[PDB]
């Protein structure tokens, strides 16, 4: 599945991609 | 305390920190080369949940009307254009620069000037 | 003790494990968006060590020419176009788009498409 | 000068945007 800091730090900078 | 413990203290909170800072910078950086885009293409690029991007131009009538762009493949660098509300009022251009023409830039460059063509300057 | 020196073990694991899962998915994620921004807007944006923004067209002439828009910028402001030898060849245009109309995206609009209409086959 | 950790993360990041 998915790794914990990955799926941590994936959300952090999906974010910084939004209004 | 130990010395032995003291080094990882200190050593934790550099690292810590260090993604801290890192972070940190991403944030100054990335809204600032984003406003810099949006201020001289007219775009608002953002990227979906769904991996999708979603432009928005700085002319649009009203807000929400934006369009969605999907990478067809993930090494071939082509785009398919989705349908969406918005969509629909540009059949024209669409028909013209984009299969035609086959070209993005052709199509949002005269779709940006329409929209510019509509501001009442009252 | 120990289970200190173990326990503390762990978080710089942890972090410096964040610092690598950090930065993988960071430059991935923004390797790719340039990419969209290229593709969709027919314009590669760098940034220089001065924070201007450096933009050269997809449809361009010639690779080494280029514009160059540079911003007091301390807040989301409107930059201000700096000169390039490409930009002394592109006049009007920026009379029409930039001194008259105000608009950086109008002018890069009517550019690229400009551009494009250049790009013939022979 | 500027702190360490923020000169070599702004290092780092600085460079992604190039060709």
């Amino acid at each position: 599945s998915p790794t914990v800091h990955t799926k941590e730090a994936l959300g952090f900078i999906m974010n910084m991609f939004q209004a | 305390s130990s010395k032995e413990v003291a080094e990882l203290k200190k050593q934790v909170e550099s690292a810590e920190l260090k993604n801290q800072r890192l972070k940190e910078v991403f944030q100054t950086k990335i809204q600032e080369f984003r406003k810099a885009c949006y201020t001289l293409t007219g775009y608002q690029i953002d990227i979906t949940t769904e991996n999708q991007y979603r432009l928005t131009s700085l002319y649009a009538e009203h807000p929400g009307d934006c369009l969605i762009f999907k990478a067809t493949s993930p090494s071939g660098s082509k785009m398919q254009l989705l349908e969406t509300e918005f969509s629909h009022t540009v059949g024209e251009l669409i028909e013209v620069h984009l299969r035609r023409q086959d070209s993005i830039p052709a199509f949002l460059s005269s779709l940006t000037l329409e929209l510019f063509s509509r501001q009442t300057v009252a």
